[PDB]
C-alpha cells in the first residue's frame, strides 16, 4: 500500500545481489540472509496489520529455516577453502 | 572341484529360502478369500 | 510485448504499408536483443569496446530480417490482386532468409536454407484462419 | 543391505598384533620369499607371492586356467627373452599389477573381518619399482607409462592404509650370480642392467614409504635368514604417526565394503583408454569368452553349477 | 548430383545445422556459477516486459 | 566422342622423352603383375584375391560423397535445374491435359458410350 | 600394432570332411533336417496346398454370381423392358434442393 | 517311453499351441451373442437346433 | 488361430538342445504357414470380421500369406552365417525374426489405424538390432540411424493425424465402422491433415525424394541375405495407404497430383542409376525403388482397376526381389564381396543355379501371366484413364526393366573367372531349395491369381 | 566390424570436436583428484 | 556413514510426505528444505574436489529458487489473503511462482546446473536421488494448475526439449547424458499440466521407474561411453540386453513402455484444438532418441574394448529393484492401456 | 473426473462403492502374471545363475507379487472408468438442453470424379 512499496524495492535489490557475482563467493550467502530479512518484514506486516493470531507463528518458523540454509550451505563454503586457497566463483573446474 | 576357498552361497539357506516359499502361500489364500467376498457382496447388492 | 504483436495483424486488412514497415523493426529488434543477451554469457573480452561489438552484429541483422519481410509482403500485395495468401508470404519469406548470406562471404547457408526459412515464415500466416491455434484453454 | 547394528563390527577383536607386514623389493632373486615363511611365527596367516596365474589361484574352483584362458600371451618365461613389437612387454605387467591388487584386497578383507596378522610377499607398493627398471632400457614405450600412472592414482588412494610393517632387503650388485645358481633355467641369463636399476629404484621407494611414517627395517645378506631377530624387531617397534591409525566407525566400514567384493575392487583397474600393448581386439575377445563359458570350472558361475557341484534347485 | 547428394540433402541438412546448434549449448559457457546467474537476470525481464503477463 | 580422324596410331615419335615414358609404364605394369603371379601359381591359396585397385573403384561411387561437393560454385545449380526442374516441366503438361478432359465431361461429351472400365 | 585383431580365417564346408552335406557339422543332423523336414514343407505347403489357393471354397462370390445373374436376366427379359440397370437402388427420394 | 519323452519335450508345444489358439479365439464369439436370429439377412427360425448355429 | 502358435516359437528355440535349434525353428514354422491358407481365404461379398478387435479378418490382404511364406525362408539363407559364432547368439537372432513375424502378422490382420500405428513402427525395433549387428562391411551406423530417422521422422506425424480424426469424427477402430467419414472441404488448414497421413507411407514405399532410406539398408547387409527378405517385408508393410486413401480422404486427390509426378520421375532416374552401379546388391536395391513406385502411382489414382494392380504388385515384388537377394547372398557366401564385375561366372561353375538366375531375372519383366503381368500391366492400363500422356513416360520404363535383369545376367554370364579360385561346390541342397521356394509359389499363381489381387475382385 | 580407430571418435572429450572450447581436458576414470597442494598446512609463530 | 545414513535418507522420504500431505503454503517450504539439508551430505559422501564444486552449485541454484517461492507465498497474504494451496489467484504472484518451479522442473531457462551436478556425484546411489527429488515439486504443480498463465508455462516445455535435444549430443559422460535426458523428459511433464491434470503423474511413474532401472544397471562402475563400452565382451554379456531394452524405451518407440506416456500427452492436447504445438513435440522427440541410439552402439556393435584385464569373479551389487522394475520398463504397452485412470 | 466430489479422498481401493465385481481369471491379469514370470527369468541374467527357466524356485514370489498388486490395480481401473461414465450419464439427465437428437435425413453430398 505505502510501506510495502519500499520493502518490495528492497527485495529486488537483494534478488539481483544473488544473481550478481564478481570474484568473491561470500556475497551470495550474505544476500541469502538479506532476502530472508526482506521476506521477514513483508510477512510480519501482513499478519500484524490484518490480524490472524494463529498465523503469527508462521514467520517465527520461517526465521528458523532461514538460518538452516544459511548454515548448511555456509558449511560448504569452508570446504572450498580446504580444497582451494581462497573462495572464488572464478575458480571452478566443472564443465 | 567342489568349489574351493568357500562359496558365497552354499545353496540351502532355509532361513531365507523357507520364508520366501512361505510368503507365496500367505498371498494365495489372501487373494481368493477377498475374491469370494467380492462376489458375495456383488450378489447381495444386485 | 504482446500489444506490439497484436498491431501487426490489423494493418494488412487495408492497403496502407507506410506505418506497417515501422512496426516490423520493433518485432525483429526486440527478438534480436534476446539472443544478444544470451551471447554475453560467452565471456566478452575487455569492457564496452568489444561488449557493444557483439551486441551490434546480432541486433542489426535480426532487425533487417523483419524490416525486409514487412516491405516484400506489401510489394507482393500491391502487384496483382488477392489480399492474403500463404503463397504471397512465401515470396517474402525467401527474401528474409536471403540476407543471411550477406552476413558471411560463403553465398550459401542462408540461401541453402532459403526454402526452409521461407516455409516457416509462411506457416505464421497459415494460422490466420480458425484452423490453427498456438495456445488454447478448452 | 549392510548390517552394522549387529554384533559384527569394525575395530572389535582386531588391531592387537594383527597389522599387515610386507617383504617387498628385494631384487630379481627370491630372497624375501624364504624369510617371509619363517616370519609367520607371530602372524596367523601367510600369503604366497603373486605371478601370472595369481588371480586364478583361488577365484572360483581350485585349479588355475590354462595359458590362453587366463590371459592372452602371459608367461614369466616369455619376459626373460623379451621381444619388441607384438608380444607381452607391458600387458603382462598390467596383469601382474591387477593380480597383486586383487590379493591385497582379500588379505585386507581377511584382516578386517576376524583380526589376524597377514604377511604379504611383494605388495602393490612395489610394482612401480619393477616397471621403472625395464623402462631404463629399450623395452617399454613412453605412452604405456602414462597408462600405468593413471591406474596408479585411482586404485591406490581408495585403500586407506599402505603397510604398517615394511621389510626392504638390499643385496650385493653381484646378485646375478645368485640367480644363476637357482634351480630355474628359464629365469637364468637375465640382463644385469635391469637388476641394477631395480636396486636403484628401490632406494627411491623406501624413502617415500618412510615419509608416510611407515615402519621400515633394513636387513643385509649377512643379517638375512633369521627368525628370532626379525620377530623381536617388529614386536619392539611401535606404530606411530602412520595413516593406519584411522576412524573406527566411519573409515573402517567404508574400506571394508570395497575389499569384500572382488568385482568392485577391480572395477577401477580396467581403463577405458586404448593402448597397443593392451589387446583391444574384439574378435579375439569373443572366442575367449566362448572358451571360458565352455570350461568345466566356472561356466554358469556363482555357487550353483551343473556337472561340478549341484546340491539343490531352489 | 541427385540420387547421392541433392536428394540426400534433406536430413544431413538437419544434422550439419543441428550439430552447430548443439555446440552452442554444450561447449558454450565454460563453467562458472557467475555466468549462469547473469542469464537468470534476463529471464525475469522477458516474462515481465517482452511477454505480456502481469 | 570422336574427332575428324580416329585416334589409334596418329602422331607418334621416338625422341628421347617418349622412350623413357614407355619405360615408366612397363615399370608399374611388371610390378603389379608379379605380385599376382606369386598369388595365382600356388595350390595353398583357395579363395578370391582382394586387389587394392578394384576396391578403390567400388569405394569411388559408394563412398567419397560428402568429402566432395564442398566447392558448389555454379556447376551444382545447373545440375539442380536438370533435376528439380523437369518435375515442374510436367506440371504445365498434365494439368493442361486434365483441364481439357474435365471441360469435356460437363459440356460436349467426348467419352465413349462403350466405356465401363475404371 | 594389432595385438589381438588378427584372427580372421577362411572357412568352407564344400566337401572336405562332410562328403556331401548342407548343414555345418555332423552327418546325422544334416540328413534328418536338410533333406527330410526341408522337403516336408515342399510336400505339404506346395503340393497339398495347391488344391486350395482359390480353387474349391468358392472364394468371394466368383462362381456364385454367375448362377445368380443368369436367373435375373431371364426373369427381367420376359416381363420388364429395361435390362438390369436403369435406376440402381433409388425409388422415391426426398427431393434434392 | 523313456527314449521319446527325454528327447522330445519342445516338439509337442507348437502343434498344441495351435489347438490352444484355436480354442481361445473361437470362444470370443460367446462374448458377442447379439444379432443371432435378429436382422433378416441370414435369419432362420429354429425347428430342432437351439439358436441356429454357434 | 494365427497368433499364439507364433509366440510358442520363442520357448521352442531356447528349450531345445544346442545340436538341433535350426531343425525345430524351420519345420514347425512350415505347418503354421499351411494353416494360414486354410482359413483366411474364406470371404463373402464384403469380408466379415474375424473376432474382437485385437487381430481381425482380411478384406484385400493376401499379403499375409507372403509373410507366412517367408516365415521359414528367413531362416534358410541365414544358415551359412551365424554358424561360426556362439550358440546363445544363434538363438537370439532367430527369436528376433520370431518377434518380427509376431508384429508383421498383427499389422495385416488387425483392421485398425490407432492400434495399427503402434504395430507399424513396432516392426522397426527388431530390424534395427538385426541391421546394426552382423554387418560384414563398416558403416552399419550410417545405415542404422538412417533406417529410423527417415521412417520415424515421417511416421510420428501420424500421432497428430489419426487422433485428430477420432476426436472429431466418431472413432477409427474397426474400419467396418468407418462410414461416419465425411468428404474433406479442401482448405489450407486441411493440407497438413492429408500430408501427415501420407508422409509416413511415403518413406516405407520409396519415391524419388526421401528414397535413400532403402539403398543404405540393402547395400550394408544385416545378416547374409535372409534378413534382406524382411527389408522387402517392410516395403509392403506400409500397406495402410490402401486403407487411408479410400476411407479417410476420398474427395482429396488434388493434393495427390504433385506426389504422382514425383513418383513418375522416380521411375526414369531411379532406373538410370540402376545400370552403371558396381554392387550386385545395389542393382536389386534401386530396381526395388521403381517396382514399388508403380504401386504408389496406382493408389493415388483411386480407380477400381488400379487397386487390382496395386495389390498384385505387393505380392509380385515380395517374392521376386527376395528371390534376387538370395541369389546375391549365394555369391556373397562364396566370393566374399558384393562386387558384380569380380564375381563373374555362371553355367561353367554354377550349372543349375544359372537356370534359377534366369527365372528370377525374367520375372522382373512381363513374362507369361505369373503375377508381374497381372501387377505391372494393370497399373499402365489404369494410368491412361487418368491421363493420355502417362504411357509415353511409362513405356520408357518398360525398356529399362530389362536393363535391371539382363545387365545382372550378362555381367555374370561370362565364363572367365580367372581371379576367382573359390566356389568349389555350386550349391548345397538347402541353397537350391531356397530358389525353388520363391518361384514355384508364383508358378502356382498362374492357374488362379484370385488370391493375389482381391479388392472387390 | 568396428576397430580401435572408430572408438577414438566416440572417446571421452567432446563427442563433437570443439569449435571454441577444446582446452577442457577429459575427466578421470573414478572421480578426479584436484589440487593436492596450494594450501597453508601448519602455522608458524615467533 | 553407518546407521545414521539410513536416517538421513529417511528424511528425504519423509520430506516429500510433508509436500504430499499439505494445505499450508509455508508447510511445503518446510518440505522443500527437508530435502535441502538431507541431499547435500549424500552429494558429498567421500569428499572430493569435484564433489565440493557440485554441492555448492546444487545449493546456490536451488536455495535462491525456493526463496522466490516464498515471495509468491507472501503475495498470497497481500492478495487473496488465505493460506491455502488450492489456487494462486494473482497473476503477479504466478509469474514468480512458475519460475521458481521452473528452477526445479521446467528447466528450459534453468538447466545450467543439471549437467554439472549430476556428473559431480562420486556414487551411483546419489544418481537415483536426483531423479527421485523431481517427484516433490510436481505435487505442488498438480495442486495449483489452474489460474497460472499458460503463455509462460508452455514456453518452459517447448524450449526444454530443444535444449535437451541438443545438449546431449556433444557429451560422452554417462552421467551428463542422463542429466539432459531429464530436461528432455521434463518438457513432457510441463505440457500435460495445462491440458488435463491426469497422466501428468503417470509420466512420473514411467520416468522414475525407467531412470531408477538405468542407474542400477550402472552399478557395475561406468562414468563414460568408453567405460560402458567394455561390458559386452569383457564383462557380463546378458546384462547388456537389459541396458539395450531400457535405452530403447527411453526414446519414443511403440513396442516398449516409454511410448505409453507419449500417447496421452498428444491425445489430450489434440482434444483442446491444438495441432501446431504437439507436432513440434514429436520432431524434437527424435533428437532425444539419438543419445540413446549412440549408447545402444556400446551394446550392439563390437567397438573393440577388449582390454588385458579380465574379471572372473561374480559381481554382487546392491540392486534394490533392478530385476522387477526393468520387466515393467521393457514391456507395459498391452499391460497398461486403461491404467491411466488407476493413477489419478 | 480428476477432482473428488462424491468419492472419498485417499482410499485403499474404493470402500465407498464396492459393488462392481472384479474380473476373474481375466486375459488382462494373465499378461501381468506373464510379466511376473518374465521378471523371474531376467533376474538370473543379472546374478549369473544356471538356466533362466530351470533355475532357482524363488520365481513364485515374483509371479504372486505381480498378481496381488495387479488385481488391486485393475480393481481401481474398473472403478474409475465406472465413475467416469456415471458422472457422464448424470450430466445429460440433469441438463437435457446440452444434448440434441437427430435421426433420418435426405441430404445431398458432393460426388467425386475419376
Amino acid at each position: 500500500s505505502m510501506v510495502y512499496m519500499n520493502i518490495m524495492m528492497a527485495f529486488t535489490v537483494s534478488l539481483v545481489g544473488l544473481l550478481m557475482y564478481r570474484s568473491h563467493l561470500m556475497s551470495s550467502l550474505l544476500c541469502l540472509e538479506g532476502m530472508m530479512l526482506s521476506l521477514f518484514v513483508m510477512a510480519a506486516l501482513t499478519i500484524l496489520n490484518s490480524h490472524f493470531t494463529l498465523a503469527s507463528m508462521m514467520p517465527i518458523i520461517l526465521l528458523v529455516f532461514a538460518a538452516c540454509e544459511a548454515a548448511l550451505g555456509l558449511s560448504l563454503l569452508v570446504m572450498v577453502s580446504n580444497t582451494y586457497g581462497t573462495d572464488y566463483v572464478q575458480n571452478l573446474n566443472l564443465l | 572341484k567342489f568349489y574351493i576357498q568357500e562359496p558365497p552361497h552354499g545353496s540351502p539357506n532355509w532361513l531365507k529360502v523357507g520364508l520366501t516359499l512361505g510368503t507365496s502361500v500367505f498371498l494365495w489364500i489372501y487373494l481368493i478369500k477377498q475374491h469370494n467376498e467380492d462376489v458375495l457382496e456383488y450378489k447381495r447388492r444386485n | 510485448a504482446k500489444t506490439v504483436l497484436r498491431q501487426y495483424w490489423d494493418i494488412p486488412e487495408g492497403t496502407e504499408c507506410h506505418r506497417k514497415t515501422y512496426a516490423t523493426t520493433s518485432i525483429g529488434g526486440a527478438a534480436g536483443l534476446v539472443v544478444s543477451a544470451y551471447s554475453v554469457a560467452l565471456k566478452t573480452p575487455t569492457s564496452f569496446l568489444e561488449g557493444v561489438a557483439r551486441t551490434g552484429r546480432y541486433t542489426f541483422t535480426a532487425a533487417a530480417i523483419g524490416a525486409i519481410f514487412g516491405l516484400t509482403s506489401c510489394i507482393s500485395a500491391q502487384v496483382r490482386e488477392k489480399p492474403d495468401d500463404p503463397l504471397n508470404y512465401l515470396i517474402g519469406g525467401c527474401a528474409g532468409g536471403l540476407i543471411l548470406g550477406a552476413r558471411t562471404r560463403s553465398y550459401g547457408i542462408g540461401a541453402a536454407a532459403c526454402a526452409y526459412m521461407g516455409l516457416t515464415a509462411a506457416l505464421v500466416k497459415m494460422g490466420q484462419l480458425e484452423g490453427w491455434q498456438v495456445f488454447a484453454e478448452p | 543391505x549392510x548390517x552394522x547394528x549387529x554384533x559384527x563390527x569394525x575395530x572389535x577383536x582386531x588391531x592387537x598384533x594383527x597389522x599387515x607386514x610386507x617383504x617387498x623389493x628385494x631384487x630379481x632373486x627370491x630372497x624375501x620369499x624364504x624369510x617371509x615363511x619363517x616370519x609367520x611365527x607371530x602372524x596367523x596367516x601367510x600369503x604366497x607371492x603373486x605371478x601370472x596365474x595369481x588371480x586364478x589361484x583361488x577365484x572360483x574352483x581350485x585349479x588355475x586356467x590354462x595359458x590362453x584362458x587366463x590371459x592372452x600371451x602371459x608367461x614369466x618365461x616369455x619376459x626373460x627373452x623379451x621381444x619388441x613389437x607384438x608380444g607381452n612387454s607391458y600387458r603382462l605387467q598390467a596383469w601382474l599389477y591387477a593380480s597383486r591388487l586383487l590379493q591385497y584386497a582379500d588379505a585386507l578383507e581377511h584382516l578386517l573381518s576376524t583380526g589376524q596378522g597377514v604377511v604379504l610377499e611383494r605388495s602393490i607398493y612395489s610394482d612401480f619399482v619393477f616397471l621403472e627398471a625395464m623402462y631404463r632400457q629399450g623395452f617399454i614405450r613412453k605412452q604405456c607409462v602414462d597408462h600405468y600412472n593413471q591406474v596408479k592414482k585411482v586404485t591406490i588412494c581408495e585403500y586407506l592404509p599402505p603397510h604398517v610393517v615394511v621389510y626392504v632387503d638390499v643385496p650385493v650388485p653381484e646378485v646375478q650370480s645368485r640367480i644363476q645358481k637357482k634351480g630355474n633355467p628359464h629365469e637364468m641369463k637375465i640382463t644385469s642392467a635391469y637388476l641394477q636399476d631395480i636396486e636403484n629404484a628401490y632406494k627411491g621407494t623406501f624413502l617415500p614409504e618412510m615419509s608416510e611414517k611407515c615402519e621400515v627395517l633394513q636387513y643385509s645378506a649377512w643379517e638375512a635368514q633369521d627368525a628370532e631377530k626379525v620377530v623381536e624387531d617388529i614386536e619392539y617397534l611401535k606404530y606411530d604417526k602412520g595413516p593406519w591409525l584411522d576412524q573406527n566407525d566411519r573409515n573402517l566400514h567404508k574400506l571394508r565394503m570395497l575389499v569384500q567384493d572382488k568385482l568392485e575392487v577391480l572395477n577401477y583397474t580396467s581403463i577405458p583408454v586404448f593402448l597397443p600393448e593392451v589387446t583391444v581386439g574384439a574378435h579375439q575377445s569373443d572366442q575367449v569368452f566362448q572358451e571360458f563359458t565352455e570350461l568345466p570350472g566356472r561356466k554358469y558361475r556363482a555357487g550353483y553349477n551343473e556337472d561340478v557341484g549341484d546340491k539343490w534347485i531352489w | 548430383l541427385l540420387d547421392l547428394i541433392w536428394l540426400e540433402a534433406i536430413l544431413p541438412k538437419t544434422i550439419s545445422l543441428a550439430q552447430m546448434k548443439a555446440s552452442t549449448l554444450v561447449t558454450n559457457q565454460k563453467g562458472l556459477i557467475k555466468l549462469y546467474f547473469l542469464s537468470f537476470l534476463i529471464t525475469i525481464l522477458i516474462s515481465m516486459i517482452l511477454f505480456n503477463f502481469h | 566422342x570422336x574427332x575428324x580422324x580416329x585416334x589409334x596410331x596418329x602422331x607418334x615419335x621416338x625422341x628421347x622423352x617418349x622412350x623413357x615414358x614407355q619405360a615408366e609404364r612397363l615399370a608399374i605394369r611388371s610390378r603389379l603383375k608379379r605380385e599376382y603371379q606369386l598369388q595365382y601359381y600356388d595350390p595353398s591359396r583357395r579363395g578370391v584375391i582382394e586387389d587394392p585397385a578394384l576396391v578403390r573403384w567400388t569405394y569411388a561411387r559408394s563412398a567419397n560423397i560428402y568429402p566432395n561437393f564442398r566447392p558448389n560454385t555454379k556447376t551444382s545449380l545447373l545440375g539442380a535445374l536438370f533435376g528439380i526442374g523437369p518435375l515442374v516441366f510436367w506440371y504445365y503438361v498434365f494439368k493442361t491435359d486434365r483441364d481439357r478432359k474435365e471441360k469435356l465431361i460437363q459440356e460436349g461429351k467426348l467419352d465413349r458410350t462403350f466405356n465401363i472400365s475404371y | 600394432r594389432w595385438q589381438e585383431d588378427p584372427e580372421p580365417e577362411d572357412e568352407n564346408l564344400y566337401e572336405k570332411n562332410p562328403d556331401s552335406h548342407g548343414y555345418d557339422k555332423d552327418p546325422a543332423v544334416d540328413i534328418w533336417n536338410m533333406r527330410v523336414v526341408f522337403f516336408f514343407g515342399f510336400s505339404i505347403v506346395l503340393v497339398l496346398g495347391s488344391t486350395f489357393v482359390a480353387y474349391l471354397p468358392d472364394y468371394r462370390m466368383q462362381e456364385w454370381a454367375r448362377r445368380e445373374a443368369e436367373r435375373l436376366v431371364k426373369y427381367r427379359e420376359a416381363h420388364g423392358l429395361p435390362i438390369m440397370e436403369s435406376n440402381c437402388f433409388d425409388p422415391s427420394k426426398i427431393q434434392l434442393p | 517311453l523313456l527314449q521319446v519323452v527325454r528327447d522330445h519335450w519342445v516338439h509337442v508345444l507348437v502343434p498344441m499351441g495351435f489347438v490352444f489358439g484355436y480354442y481361445l479365439d473361437r470362444k470370443n464369439d460367446e462374448k458377442l451373442t447379439a444379432f443371432r436370429n435378429k436382422s433378416l439377412l441370414y435369419k432362420r427360425e429354429l425347428k430342432p437346433n437351439e439358436e441356429v448355429t454357434w | 488361430k494365427y497368433i499364439i502358435p507364433t509366440i510358442m516359437l520363442m520357448p521352442l528355440t531356447w528349450l531345445s538342445k544346442n545340436n538341433m535349434i535350426w531343425v525345430n525353428s524351420t519345420a514347425h514354422s512350415l505347418l503354421i504357414s499351411f494353416t494360414s491358407l486354410l482359413l483366411m481365404n474364406q470371404f463373402g461379398d464384403n469380408s466379415l470380421n474375424f473376432s474382437l478387435l485385437f487381430f481381425s479378418d482380411s478384406l484385400s490382404t493376401p499379403l499375409l500369406i507372403l509373410t507366412m511364406w517367408l516365415l521359414p525362408l528367413m531362416l534358410m539363407a541365414s544358415q551359412h552365417h551365424l554358424s561360426k559364432e556362439n550358440l546363445t547368439r544363434k538363438k537370439l537372432f532367430i527369436t528376433m525374426l520370431i518377434s518380427l513375424q509376431l508384429f508383421l502378422i498383427m499389422t495385416f490382420t488387425a483392421m485398425e489405424l490407432i492400434l495399427f500405428y503402434i504395430l507399424f513402427e513396432a516392426t522397426l525395433v527388431p530390424t534395427l538390432i538385426i541391421i546394426t549387428r552382423w554387418g560384414n562391411q563398416t558403416e552399419r551406423l550410417n545405415a542404422g540411424l538412417y533406417f529410423l530417422f527417415y521412417t520415424l521422422a515421417g511416421s510420428l506425424p501420424l500421432l497428430v493425424a489419426l487422433i485428430y480424426i477420432q476426436n472429431t469424427v466418431g472413432s477409427l477402430n474397426f474400419l467396418m465402422l468407418q462410414y461416419w467419414v465425411q468428404p474433406v472441404h479442401n482448405s489450407w488448414s486441411n493440407v497438413f491433415m492429408w500430408l501427415a497421413c501420407m508422409m509416413a507411407f511415403m518413406v516405407k514405399m520409396p519415391l524419388y525424394g526421401l528414397h535413400l532410406w532403402l539403398p543404405k539398408a540393402h547395400v550394408e547387409a544385416p545378416i547374409a541375405g535372409s534378413m534382406v527378405l524382411a527389408a522387402v517385408l517392410l516395403k509392403l508393410g506400409g500397406y495402410g495407404m490402401l486403407r487411408i486413401t479410400l476411407i479417410l480422404n476420398p474427395m482429396t486427390d488434388f493434393m495427390a497430383y504433385p506426389f504422382i509426378m514425383l513418383s513418375l520421375w522416380g521411375m526414369i532416374m531411379t532406373s538410370s542409376i540402376c545400370l552403371r552401379q558396381t554392387d550386385l546388391k545395389s542393382l536389386i536395391a534401386y530396381s526395388s525403388v521403381s517396382h514399388m513406385a508403380l504401386v504408389i502411382v496406382a493408389i493415388l489414382i483411386q480407380t477400381p482397376w488400379s487397386y487390382m494392380g496395386a495389390t498384385a504388385l505387393m505380392i509380385a515384388h515380395g517374392l521376386t526381389s527376395s528371390m534376387l537377394f538370395c541369389l546375391a547372398n549365394s555369391n556373397y557366401e562364396r566370393i566374399h564381396s558384393r562386387t558384380m564385375i569380380l564375381a563373374r561366372g555362371l553355367q561353367t561353375l554354377l550349372p543349375l543355379m544359372a537356370t534359377w538366375w534366369l527365372l528370377a531375372s525374367l520375372t522382373n519383366l512381363a513374362l507369361p501371366p505369373t503375377i508381374n503381368l497381372i501387377g505391372e500391366l494393370f497399373v499402365v492400363m489404369s494410368t491412361f484413364s487418368w491421363s493420355n500422356i502417362t504411357i509415353i513416360l511409362m513405356g520408357v520404363n518398360m525398356v529399362i526393366t530389362a536393363l535391371y535383369s539382363l545387365y545382372m545376367l550378362i555381367m555374370t554370364q561370362r565364363g572367365k573367372y580367372t581371379y576367382h579360385i573359390n566356389n568349389i561346390s555350386p550349391s548345397f541342397t538347402r541353397e537350391n531349395a531356397l530358389m525353388s521356394l520363391h518361384i514355384l509359389p508364383l508358378l502356382l499363381l498362374t492357374l488362379n491369381p484370385k488370391i493375389i489381387l482381391g479388392p472387390l475382385y | 566390424q568396428p576397430d580401435v580407430e572408430w572408438a577414438e571418435q566416440y572417446g571421452g572429450a567432446v563427442m563433437y570436436p570443439t569449435k571454441e572450447t577444446a582446452h577442457w581436458k577429459p575427466p578421470p576414470w573414478n572421480d578426479v583428484d584436484p589440487p593436492k597442494d596450494t594450501l597453508v598446512s601448519n602455522l608458524t609463530l615467533n | 556413514n553407518p546407521i545414521i545414513f539410513i536416517i538421513i535418507l529417511l528424511t528425504i522420504m519423509l520430506g516429500t510426505i510433508i509436500v504430499m500431505i499439505s494445505s499450508h503454503w509455508l508447510l511445503v517450504w518446510i518440505g522443500f528444505e527437508m530435502n535441502m539439508l538431507a541431499i547435500i551430505p549424500i552429494m558429498m559422501k567421500n569428499h572430493n574436489p569435484r564433489a565440493t564444486e557440485a554441492s555448492t552449485k546444487y545449493f546456490l541454484t536451488q536455495s535462491t529458487a525456493s526463496m522466490l517461492l516464498m515471495m509468491a507465498v507472501i503475495i498470497n497474504l497481500m492478495f487473496s489473503g488465505q493460506w491455502t494451496v488450492m489456487k494462486l489467484f494473482n497473476p503477479m504472484a504466478s509469474m514468480l511462482m512458475t519460475m521458481a518451479l521452473a528452477m526445479k522442473l521446467g528447466m528450459a531457462p534453468f538447466h545450467f546446473w543439471v549437467p554439472e551436478v549430476t556428473q559431480g556425484i562420486p556414487l551411483s546411489s546419489g544418481l537415483i536421488l536426483l531423479t527421485w527429488q523431481k517427484l516433490a515439486p510436481m505435487s505442488v504443480l498438480y495442486q495449483i494448475f489452474p489460474s497460472i498463465n499458460l503463455n509462460l508455462i508452455l514456453t518452459l516445455s517447448v524450449l526444454s526439449i530443444l535444449i535437451g535435444g541438443w545438449g546431449g549430443l556433444n557429451q560422452t559422460q554417462l552421467r551428463k547424458i542422463m542429466a539432459y535426458s531429464s530436461i528432455a523428459h521434463m518438457g513432457w511433464m510441463t505440457a500435460v499440466l495445462p491440458y488435463n491434470p491426469t497422466m501428468t503423474l503417470l509420466n512420473l511413474i514411467i520416468y522414475i521407474i525407467m531412470t531408477s532401472t538405468m542407474f542400477t544397471m550402472f552399478m557395475a562402475n561406468s562414468t563414460t561411453t568408453t567405460l560402458s563400452l567394455s561390458h559386452t565382451w569383457n564383462k557380463t554379456p546378458i546384462m547388456t540386453v537389459l541396458i539395450l531394452a531400457t535405452l530403447l524405451s527411453m526414446g519414443g518407440l511403440p513396442p516398449l513402455s516409454g511410448f505409453m506416456p507419449k500417447w496421452m500427452i498428444i491425445q489430450e492436447m489434440t482434444k483442446n484444438n491444438s495441432i501446431i504445438l504437439p507436432t513440434f513435440m514429436a520432431i524434437t522427440a527424435l533428437l532425444n532418441l539419438y543419445f540413446y541410439m549412440r549408447l545402444t552402439y556400446s551394446t550392439t556393435l563390437t567397438m573393440f574394448p577388449s582390454t588385458n584385464n579380465m574379471k572372473m569373479k561374480w559381481q554382487f551389487p546392491l540392486m534394490k529393484k533392478m530385476t522387477f522394475l526393468p520387466t515393467m520398463v521393457v514391456l507395459s504397452t498391452m499391460m497398461l492401456p486403461l491404467t491411466p485412470m488407476l493413477s489419478v | 473426473x480428476x477432482x473428488x466430489x462424491x468419492x472419498x479422498x485417499x482410499x485403499x481401493x474404493x470402500x465407498x462403492x464396492x459393488x462392481x465385481x472384479x474380473x476373474x481369471x481375466x486375459p488382462r491379469l494373465a499378461f501381468v502374471g506373464f510379466l511376473g514370470y518374465c521378471s523371474g527369468l531376467i533376474d538370473n541374467a543379472i546374478r549369473r545363475r544356471p538356466v533362466l527357466l530351470a533355475g532357482l524356485h524363488r520365481q513364485l514370489l515374483y509371479i504372486t507379487s505381480f498378481v496381488f498388486v495387479g488385481y488391486y490395480l485393475l480393481k481401481r481401473q474398473d472403478y474409475m472408468y465406472a465413475v467416469r461414465d456415471h458422472d457422464m450419464f448424470s450430466y445429460i439427465k440433469s441438463h437435457x438442453x446440452x444434448x440434441x437428437x437427430x435421426x433420418x435425413x435426405x441430404x445431398x453430398x458432393x460426388x467425386x470424379x475419376x
